Order: structure tokens, then sequence, then C-alpha cells
RNA sequence: GUAAAU
DNA sequence: CAATTTGCATTTACCGACAATATCAATA
DNA sequence: TATTGATATAAGTAATAAATGCAAATTG
């Protein structure tokens, strides 16, 4: 049924607000089906299937593969419930403390608990799901890694004892994890059969047989052993042959009813489903920390601009479909679509008596075409499955719930179909809701129009001439879309072009443009979003006037200015002998520059600029697989012409990346109970945490992981434990400072802006920069981001950022060294022999960080007699207070406790923030 | 006639690539007097031989001094090396050339292509008189090129196409020791079946006296190493240098299908040969429980298995009928 | 690796 | 301290990344 | 009596020392 034409053909207002509310309590019990997991029901869905194929007859069908998975459940239950009574019947007294080999000791006192719990046939149908859900993956070629296969069981595992849990605490472990999975997988090697048959190479003939479906195995890769489960072909072939997406689950999709509000971080989303606030990948700092801002109540404004950007209904596009659907009926490739690959081609055997380079390179071939052929099997899988959505949920209400990853960015919950996806998948999408055209709306989306095309940069007036220049070319493509002109095809985003011409075609056809009512989305792309925000932090003049913030009737792009300063360069440079300016001199394009510039300010070395320029390279003909002396020679070039472009960005990435390379080599004082028992060197556990305007804590995980080998009944696998701690990661705190600092600001400013426009009662929708609402409501939509950025950068957030690092690490100590001729470093020594001779340690660092804490535990007490104490108490780090400049101090030595400061802000500009109001060419 | 360097000249040097050489001419004279080269080369004056990773040269001067053969050819690439070698070795009938050895493009190109050096190609029956190779890989991570040369001795094609080339090897004295391991013992690995199944060495010299344990001491007795003192070599620090010559014998079996079980029998060493069987495929347990019939050889462990019932093992798994892509997998595990 | 954002 | 070394902007998602396992050594 | 730390595995996506691509960092 197609319920977006009923919606559009309602009258009255009164009329559509009826239909909505009866569709919604309708699509309830839909929502409820289609959120639902299936495990029970694909018991009995197997027992049904089983039991009246015993009558019909037999084949080799998808059918006999859901009786023959009946069939290993079947069998498998004893095993189970015998397992289990022998695990239950060892809980009387345990006489042995060793006896019973080593598997009573090591496991069944290890994972009895766990099993005991949960339902039998419920991990069962867990395991058999996961093992025929996960086939050629992790790099195998017809079968899945060991450890990923027994830790997915054990997660697994713990959902459905959590949610069984629900209706009717702790964390299991990941050995304990590891290990009932292996336990089950290992039954279901065991237990797994399957029919096969093959030739003979004596008798030539068939010769019927039964083996294992499921085989363990190990492979090797550059001299490393790596643990593999096997699956038989024929299995392989059933499951290929089990349409595309039937029984294994299918967990996330779009939804239908109205999302439930968010109010605190475990309750949002999904109604039936919990879910999470922050995309935490396995760090619980992160989830702690979020746990303890939400309880205190400081992020609903987080909250409200979550709720107002999952509110918004959408509906799939029907012309952009039938295109897409008349293209991928031709079984090809398009422009876009990479097609559908039929066979695997190989080279034919070389003689084994051949030089060692032959049977290399053959080797290298067989490779090459493999992993060609199955990122083209990938790409289709992908591509077909979006499609299967789409015409699923044809002609029907759509909302995409938002989550935030750890900076704040939001990203939707349905992972596959969503509008951040390619240029394909944002075609398909347009807004359930239509409004009036009005006025403004014709300029509007012929603005829209003109800047798919890459016309971007123009003036307003530019543009529409240039969009009322083509008003053949726009009939002749969207009256035919395909077999004609071929106009749209020939875009910078194509698809969207399409859909935006087919809207284009519709109003001209209209007599009176201003009634017509489109759902067509407008892109409002922000220009230089992080540039812009530096300008905002630093409050500079030229770096904002570069960067759109001031008033001007005409554009002005930094990547242009780079790029012919490149080109003026390399021209002046081209003149003796420069042979890479003569093959790239006039070849240099917005893009390269463009990309490299605008990540520079994040701390791009001289490698990120070369891959990322030899990206940008590769289809602009100068080669397609060496350009790397001339990606480096442009590298050279680029930053050569930067390093003077941008100064006021530049001193606020210094700062922040000292501050955070000081406070990620810092140690506290009172989690110091337990000696680090190196003697000299501690280990850091303190890492860089900020909190943003909007309440939100980021908290950078960046954490050395260590991994170690946990015996399982399979193997031993090697994997690491998410709940153990451990030191910080040098390198990428101060890496990511930056570049998390500026992609949370806007991901800030993005939530406030949503939030003041759902109160405003419009339809909101953010690609991360770029804000998409209706082609008319673009003037109050532009308002209202002007007025929230001025209000976000109306104050001077660096300083707000130090105030925070200050009165957050407060009572922090580094260790640095000092030279003993300073009169400085006597008195420190003389002050630790003179307090720890008597109490017979060598002055152990740790017993002078014990008795600093002991000091500010007495002398900041309110107690006059604490006070005093605190008085008549001095340490090497209360002593060290008298000079402020900490790095003059030392400008070999004796390692003391220096205390922890942070540098001085960079100084601010004189920059008048507000004057954007009247920009509009800021964000447009 | 050729004069032989000095400790001093050697001293002079400054970069050795970390390889370890000898310099005493004394241990040469009784390595080759024990070494019987002369016995099997009916004809050293018309002997051509080649010589890989030279470095020194005072092995190169003694050998053509005694011998005399038709054509001794220096292949290094290092640059000290061979300017050292240009000067010491001016005008001489030693050839010095500048080539890499670790390129196949080298040993293509010097053979067919420029016919600068060209061996006689020569049955597989007996060693090859007319042609010999010397190598001294003796680097702490050189130790795949030797194992690739181990390979081309039984896939034929890199220098062997010839015949039964005979090599005389310069290799760390822990390579020496994986690769000259027994049935039975700890130091059993891939490397010392191949080893064992398309060759049979023999230890030669040894610098450690201490290292003498880790071989089968057994065989040392008809090996009869000659043991000299760890300052004799010039890099005295590292560890130590052994001595192996390499003897390509015949085989009867398929090299790949053999290479595939070897390869996923050794994975699980110390597990007994019951238990083992299933990660050849999927239920090739059940099928070699049923084929094989000596109890004793499923009760031994891989690393008691002699190459003999490896062949063995290797022909049973040949008959049956389900096997998996030990060729149709043509090498393909992992892209990354 | 492909797509998405700066 | 001058000489040698290490990794290479951040994020999300998806597929085929995700240095890993087994056996012999040392210690609580 | 377990519990850790060490080491080989494969075998071209090499090693070495040269000369960086350039900080920014151990470290000997
Ligand atoms: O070029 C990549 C690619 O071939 C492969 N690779 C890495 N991650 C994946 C993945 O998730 N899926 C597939 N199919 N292939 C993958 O590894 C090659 C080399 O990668 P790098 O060593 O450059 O490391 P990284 O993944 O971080 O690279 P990049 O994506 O930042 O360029």
């Amino acid at each position: 049924i197609n319920f977006f034409e009923i919606y559009n053909s309602l009258p009255t207002l009164e009329e559509k607000k009826a239909f909505e509310s009866a569709l919604n309590i309708f699509n309830q019990d839909r929502q409820k089906v289609l959120e639902n997991r299936a495990t029970e029901a694909a018991r009995e869905r197997w027992k049904h299937d089983f039991e009246e194929a015993k009558a019909r007859g037999d084949i080799s069908i998808e059918k006999n593969l859901n009786v023959k998975l009946w069939k290993w459940y079947n069998e498998m239950l004893p095993l189970v419930k015998e397992e289990i009574n022998h695990c239950r019947s060892l809980l009387s007294e345990k006489l042995s403390d060793k006896k019973g080999l080593n598997k009573v000791d090591t496991n069944r006192l290890g994972y009895g608990p766990y099993l005991t719990l949960i339902d039998p046939g419920k991990m069962c149908v867990i395991t058999i799901l996961e093992l025929l859900k996960l086939n050629s993956t992790g790099g195998v070629i017809e079968g899945m890694r060991t450890a990923r296969a027994v830790i997915s069981v054990g997660k697994a595992i713990e959902m459905e004892f959590r949610s069984e849990q629900v209706l009717k605490k702790i964390l299991w472990p990941q050995s304990i994890r590891a290990r009932i999975g292996s336990v089950l997988i290992s039954m279901l090697i065991q237990v797994a059969k399957v029919s096969v048959q093959g030739v003979d190479p004596v008798t030539k003939a068939k010769v019927h047989g039964e083996a294992p479906a499921f085989a363990h195995g190990y492979q090797y890769h550059n001299g490393s052993k790596l643990g593999v489960l096997k699956i038989h072909k024929t299995l392989i072939r059933q499951l290929n042959g089990e349409r595309l997406i039937a029984s294994v689950q299918p967990q996330l999709l779009p939804m239908l009813v109205e999302p439930k509000p968010w109010v605190n971080w475990r309750s949002g989303g999904y109604h039936y489903t919990q879910s999470t606030l922050l995309r935490t990948k396995d760090s619980p700092e992160q989830v702690a920390y979020l746990k303890a801002a939400s309880d205190n109540g400081d992020i609903d404004r987080v909250y409200d601009g979550l709720n107002v950007l999952g509110r918004t209904p959408w509906t799939v596009n029907r012309k952009v479909f039938d295109v897409v659907s008349q293209v991928w009926n031709k079984g090809e490739g398009f422009l876009d679509i990479p097609g559908a690959q039929d066979e695997m081609v190989l080279p034919p055997a070389p003689p084994k008596n051949s030089d060692p380079s032959i049977l290399r390179a053959w080797k290298l071939q067989v490779k090459t075409i493999a992993n060609k052929f199955s990122s083209d099997r990938s790409n289709r899988c992908d591509t077909n499955y979006k499609l299967e959505i789409a015409r699923a949920f044809l002609g029907e209400k759509l909302y995409f719930p938002h989550n935030l990853d750890f900076r704040g960015r939001a990203y939707p919950l349905s992972p596959h179909f969503n509008h951040l996806g390619n240029d394909m998948s944002r075609g398909l999408l347009i807004f359930w809701h239509g409004k009036k055209l009005g006025p403004s709306g014709l300029k509007w989306l012929k603005i829209h129009l003109s800047n798919l095309f890459g016309f971007d940069k123009l003036p307003l007036k530019d543009r529409v001439a240039f969009t009322e220049s083509h008003l053949q070319d726009i009939k002749d493509s969207a009256e035919n879309p395909l077999t004609g002109d071929r106009w749209w095809t020939t875009a910078d985003k194509p698809w969207q072009a399409l859909a935006t011409c087919f809207e284009l075609n519709e109003v001209m056809k209209m007599d009176n443009p201003e009634e017509f009512i489109s759902h067509q989305p407008v892109h409002q792309d922000g220009t230089c979003n992080g540039l812009q925000h530096y300008a905002a932090l630093g409050g500079d003049v030229e770096g904002a006037t570069q960067v759109n913030l001031v008033p001007s009737d005409k554009p002005q792009d930094v990547y242009a200015h780079v790029a012919r300063l490149v080109q003026k360069r390399l021209e002046i440079a081209a003149e003796k002998g420069d042979e890479n300016a003569k093959i790239l001199k006039d070849k240099i394009t917005r893009k390269v520059v463009k990309q490299t510039v605008m990540t520079n300010v994040y701390g791009v070395t001289y490698v990120g600029a070369t891959f990322q320029i030899a990206k940008q390279l590769s289809p602009i003909f100068d080669d397609r697989k060496e350009s790397l002396d001339f990606s480096k020679y442009l590298t050279k070039h680029v930053f050569s012409a930067i390093r003077e472009l941008f100064h006021s960005a530049h001193l606020i990435q210094d700062w922040l990346g000292e501050s955070a390379k000081r406070i990620s080599k810092s140690i506290r004082l009172d989690v110091d109970e337990k000696s680090f028992k190196n003697g000299n060197k501690p280990d850091f556990m303190s890492s860089v945490i900020w909190t943003t305007p909007l309440g939100l804590p980021i908290v950078q995980p960046y954490r050395e992981e260590s991994k170690k080998q946990v015996e399982t009944n399979l193997q031993t696998v090697f994997i690491s434990d998410p709940f153990a701690v451990n030191p910080v990661n040098a390198r990428r705190q101060k890496a990511g400072l930056p570049p998390n600092f500026i992609h949370s600001l806007d991901a800030s400013h993005m939530l406030l802006s949503a939030a003041e426009c759902g109160k405003q009662g419009l339809d909101f929708a953010s690609v991360h920069d770029s804000y998409w609402t209706h082609a008319s409501d673009i003037d109050t939509m532009n308002v209202v981001l002007r007025e929230q950025f001025i209000k976000l950068h109306e104050v001077d957030l660096v300083l707000r950022l130090k105030e925070e690092f200050d009165q957050r690490y407060k009572n922090y100590v580094k260790i640095g060294k000092l030279k003993r001729s300073t009169d400085l470093a006597q008195k420190i020594i003389r002050i630790r022999k003179d307090l720890s001779r008597k109490l017979g340690r060598s002055t152990t660092l740790a017993d002078e960080i014990y008795f600093e804490k002991k000091r500010q535990e007495l002398l900041n007490s309110p107690l006059i007699e604490d006070r005093n104490v605190g008085e008549k108490m001095v340490t090497t780090v209360s002593l060290f207070e008298d000079i402020t400049d900490l790095d003059a101090l030392e400008l070999s030595g004796m390692s003391v406790l220096l205390p922890l400061r942070l540098p001085e802000i960079p100084p601010k500009g004189d920059f008048d923030v507000t004057v954007l109001r009247n920009s509009q060419y800021f964000f447009s | 006639s050729v004069p032989i360097p000095g400790i001093k000249d050697i001293s002079k040097l400054k970069f050795f690539y970390g390889f370890k050489y000898l310099w005493n001419p004394t241990v040469y004279n009784k390595i080759f007097d024990k070494l019987d080269l002369t016995k099997t080369y009916k004809h050293p004056e018309e002997l051509k031989v080649l010589d890989l990773y030279p470095g020194v040269g005072i092995q190169s001067a003694i050998f053509y001094n005694k011998y005399c053969p038709r054509q001794y050819s220096l292949l290094e690439k290092r640059s000290s090396l061979y300017k050292f070698l240009n000067a010491k070795f001016e005008g001489s009938p030693l050839q010095i050339l500048k080539r890499d050895p670790y390129d196949w493009s080298t040993y293509s190109n010097l053979i067919d292509e420029e016919r600068i050096f060209v061996p006689e190609v020569q049955s597989s029956d007996h060693i090859n008189d007319k042609f010999l190779t010397v190598a001294n890989v003796t680097g702490e991570g050189s130790e795949g090129l030797i194992m690739q040369w181990l390979s081309c001795i039984g896939n034929k094609n890199w220098l062997y196409r010839f015949g039964k080339v005979k090599m005389l090897l310069w290799m760390p004295s822990t390579t020496a020791r994986k690769l000259l391991a027994r049935p039975g013992m700890h130091s059993r690995s891939k490397c010392s079946v191949v080893r064992e199944a398309f060759t049979d060495t023999k230890l030669i010299a040894i610098s450690d006296a201490n290292e003498l344990k880790g071989f089968d001491s057994q065989c040392i007795e008809e090996w009869d190493p000659i043991l000299f003192s760890a300052a004799e070599i010039w890099p005295t620090k590292g560890k130590p240098i052994a001595l192996v010559e390499m003897d390509p014998i015949d085989f009867d079996f398929d090299v790949d299908n053999w290479d595939y079980v070897t390869r996923h029998l050794m994975i699980l060493k110390r597990t007994p040969l019951n238990t083992v069987m299933d990660s050849l495929g999927h239920g090739g347990q059940q099928y070699f429980n049923s084929r094989i019939t000596d109890k004793d050889l499923l009760k031994k462990c891989p690393i008691d298995l002699t190459n003999d019932e490896f062949i063995y093992l290797t022909k049973l798994f040949m008959e049956w009928p389900f096997k998996p892509d030990i060729l149709m997998d043509f090498v393909d595990m992992y892209q990354t």
C-alpha cells in the first residue's frame, strides 16, 4: 500500500492529522513485530518446517536447510542437557581441590553458574544462528576466525540473559564469554552432520558420504598462526540460496512509530530495545562519565537536539526508485552501481619447473583477482540490500533515531539505510511533510540544483542564471530520465540532481509555482567548518575574512586561493628544469588543495598529505598505480604555500597539543594507594577530559590495550580485556585533542541549531556539517543558525577550556629532572633526606606522593588544627610553589614531583563575531 | 697465487651487514682436507663454480689457489665489500661482479640473457660434477633466503634444473640446529622435514663447542665437526656460525600435497596423531582412522614421525575422495 | 578496501 | 646531549584488516 | 601446582644502511 500518496491526496489538514493518528495507532503493532528478534520464533518455524516436510518428501532446498537445522538442534539438546547436569552435579562440597584432571579445576568452576541460568534451547539457537550468520568473515575465504566467533557467542548469550533478566546486575568477564563460546562451538563441531557427494580418484565414480558441516583448523599469514572455523561448500551454497536475508538476524531498521524521546542515556530510540547515548566501543570510563553527567542532569539540551533530529518523518522517493530499479534490472554496472559479477576467472596453472618470479607473479595475480571479485560481490550485496530495504519501506513513514559518538556528532541508529549514506541512498529519501513553496521556494530550489553541479562558489544571481539557462535540459532529463539527454548523470551528485530536476519539472509545468508543494530537502552546506570554528575561537580578522565570516556579496574560497598560490609558485619554479612542474602545473584543481588545507590545522604529517593527494590524483589521469613522486612534490609545495597562510589556527593547535602532552604525562595523588612498583617510573592513568557548552563530557579513551592468551576448549585465543585498566596512549591523545575539540564544537552548534529549529516547528535533518530543511523555511533556518552560532561563540571557549583543565587536574604532579647545581635542587634534596632518613626508605617517590597527599588532606581541610599542621608540614610539592615559571626552572640530575601547570592561552584577537548576522554568504 | 687478505685489511672495513666471516687459512685448509671435495668432483680443472655472498673472499682465494677452477664468480651488491674486493683482487683471474643474490632476476639474467656464467645441465642421477655453488648466508634475518633455496631444491627451478648441485652453505648455529633435527627432538619442525626429504646434509664446521649439545649426539660421530674458537670470526659479537653441505636427492612424492600435509600437521606438534587429523579438513579424521592400520603410527606425535610416514600419509590423503582445496586454493589464504 | 564528515 | 627511532589528523558504517597460537621455558 | 614469559611458526610483499619526508621522541 502507498500511504504517502494517500496522505498527499488529503485535502484538509485536519484530515491529515486524523490520518496520521490512525496510522500511528495501527502501526504500533507493525513496529513491535519488526523490532523483535526471532529466536523462539525461529524454533517453532524450524519445528513446523520439519514436521511438514516429514510428510511431503525429502529434497535439497531451503526447506531442507530448515529441516537439517531442526535436526541439529534436536541432537544438540541432549548434549547441552548432559553438560549442564554434569556442571550441576559438581556443586556439592567441592571435595577435590585439584583432582578430576584439569577441566574441573580450570573450567567447570570457571563457568558453572553461567550456563545454569539461561535456557538450553535459547543458547543452542544463539550459537547455530551465530555460526550460520558470519560465513566468510575476517579474511577467511569460507569461514570465520575462532576468537571472533567465540566472543560473539558469549556476547549474544549476555544480551539474551539480560533480556530475560529485565523481564523478571553483572556483566561477565571476557574470559568467561570466551570459555562459554568455545564450549558451545566445540559441541556444535562435534554434532554437526551433513550429507556430501564427491568423486573418487581410483574409481572415477561418485561415492556418497557424510562429513561434519563444521571443522576446526589453523591457517598461517606472514609467519603467524590463525585459528579458523570452516564451513562445507554445500552449506555455503545453501546459505547463498537462502534468499538474501531471511533467517540471518535483521536487527536495526528504520522505525514506523515516532521515536521515544530521550530522557536518560539508557532509555531512548527504539521502544523495546535498549540503546545508549554514546557509542562507547570498549571503554568503561566514557560510560561512567556519561552516566554521572546524566544523573546530574546537565545534558538536557543534547536530549532535545537528538529528539528534534529523530522526530522528522521520511518517505522513500518514487521516481528515483523507479530509475534505480530500471538501472539495476539491466544486470550491469552503471556510473554509480558497481554491478553484479557472474563468474570467477583465473589464469591457468603455470609449469612448476619455471623461474620463481613467474610463480610469485601468478600468486599476486590470483590474489588481486580474488580480492577484486570479492569486493565487487560485497558492493553488489550492499546495494541489493539497500534496494530491498527501499522497496519494503516504500510509501510509509520512516523515523531515524540518532545517537552521538564520544565527541558528540550525531549518527542514525539505522546503519545500512540512512540519509548519511552515498548519493544513491541520499536520493531515495524525502520528507514526509509537505510545505508551501512560497515566494522564496523557487529561488532556493534553483540554488540547490545549481550547487549540486559543483557550482556552489558562484554568487546566488549567477547560480539562478545558470539554472534558468538550462530549462530545456531539465525538461528533457525529467520527462524521460533514461535513454534521453542523460544530463542528470553528468552532475557532481547525480541522483540528488535528478530528484531536484523532477521537482523543477513539476513546478515549471504548474501554472502557479507559489502554491506548489515540494518534499525535496535543500542542502545548506557549510564552507570550511573547521576553519570557521578556528576563526571564531582565536578571533582572527584575516582568517575570518578568508572563511566567509565577514559580510560580503561575493564568495571567498580559501581552497581556490591556495590552488592559485601553488600554481604561481610552480610556474615561477617551472622555468629551469622542474619536470614535475611540466607534468603538474595546470593540472592542479581545487580538490587536492582543499583536502590538504582543510586537514592541515588538525596536525597532518607528510605521509597523510601524501596519501590524500595521491588518492585525489588517481582519477586525474596522472597515473593509476604510481603517483607517489608527483604526490610528494605536490605535498612539499602545498606545505610551503600554506606555512604562512594560517597563523591564528596554528597557535590554538599548538596550545591544545602541548596541553594534551602535559596532561597525558601526569600522575594524580589519590589513586596512588598502591605503589607503582617500578621504583622510579610510574604508570600514567590520566586522559584528557573536557566539557562542551552543551554539557556532554568527552573522554578520549586512547589506551594501550594489552592482549593475552586465555585457555578455551578449542584453542587459546589472543584477546584483550575491555574491563581491565591500563595506561593511556602517548601519541593518540596529543594527535587527537584538536581534531576532537573542533569536531565537537560543530556538533554542539548543530545540536543547538536543531533544538531551536524544533522549537520553531520545522523539519530538520543534519549531516554533520550540512543541514537539510524544506525549500521554503531556508530563511528561518539561516537566521536560527546565525543566532545560535553567535550564542555559542560569544564566549572565549579556549579560556573556559583552560579553566576546566585547571579545576579538574588541580592536584596533579608531574615528574621531571633538575640540575644538581641548583640551590632549589639542593633544598629539595635536603628536605627529602631529612624526611626519609629516619623512616628507612631511600626517599622513594611513592612515600613522597603519599606524604604530599597527607599534606593536601591536612592543610586544605577547614580545621584550624589541620591548617596549622599543614603550615607545619612541608613536602617537595609543597615547597616548590615560589616560582610560577616551572618550565624556566629546569630550562645528571634527580627527578622530583613537579606540579602540573598549563601554558598561557594564545592571545585572543579583536574581532566581533556578531557581525555575521548579515553575512548571508557564510553557511550557503 | 691470489693474495689472501689479512686481519688488518678486514679490520680497516667499517660495515659488514651483520654477516660473520672466518679469516684463518688454517681452518679452511683443514676443512678442505676433511670435506672431500676432490672425490665427488673428478676433474676440478673443468669445474665451473658459483659463489654467493662472498664478503671477505679469503675462502675464495684459498679455493682458487688450491684447485684452480675453470671459473669462480663472486656475486655482491654491498658497496664497501665490493670496493674492498675490487681493490684487493685487481686484475685477478677471479671474476668479481656487482649483482644482488637475493633477486631471482640476478640469476636469470646472468645465466640466460647475458650468458656470462653458463653452467651445464646434467641428469638428476648423480652429483653435478661440472657445477658447484657456495653460499654464506649468516645474517640474522636472512633465514628466509635459505629456506626458499631449500624449497627450490624440491621444486627444481632456481639452479637445480641443472641437476644435483652441491652447496657449501654457511648458516647461523640456530638455523643449523633447526635444519638438522632428528625425529623426537624438541627442535623438529617443517624446516627439518623438508631438509630431510629433499637433501641429506652433513654438518662440517661449527664455532661454539657448547652449541654441539643442540644437535643429536649420535650423528655428531659420523659428522665429525671441526671446532674453531669464537674469536676466529672477525665480528666477534654475535651468534655462533655453523657450516652445512647440501646434496639434493631424488624424491618420489608430489611436492604440493606433501607440503600441505606437513604444514598442517606441524602446527600441532606435541598433540597425538589420534586427534590432529581433524585439522587437515572436514571429516578427515574418520577417513584416516579407517584407512590407517598401523596403530603405532596413530600413537606417535608428528614430531616423532619421519619423512617416510609423511609420504605415506600424503599417499593415503590423495586417495581420499572428499579432499579439500589443497591445490585448488592455489595459495590464497589472506590478503592481510 | 569501499562509502560518509571536517 | 647528539645520535638514533617511530609513526604518520579525528570519526562513523559496511565488507574480507584488525599479528596470533602452541610449546618450553622461567617464577608466584 | 599452577602461573607467568619466551620463542618459533612462514618464506619475497627482505634485510641492511642510506638519506630522509619531518617532526617529536626516546635512549644509549
Ligand atoms: O588498503 C588497506 C586495505 O586493503 C586493508 N584493509 C584495512 N582495513 C580493512 C577493512 O576494514 N576491510 C577491508 N576489506 N580491507 C581492509 O588493509 C590495507 C592496508 O591498511 P593500512 O595498513 O594502511 O591501515 P588502515 O586500515 O588504518 O588504512 P586506511 O584505511 O587508514 O588507509
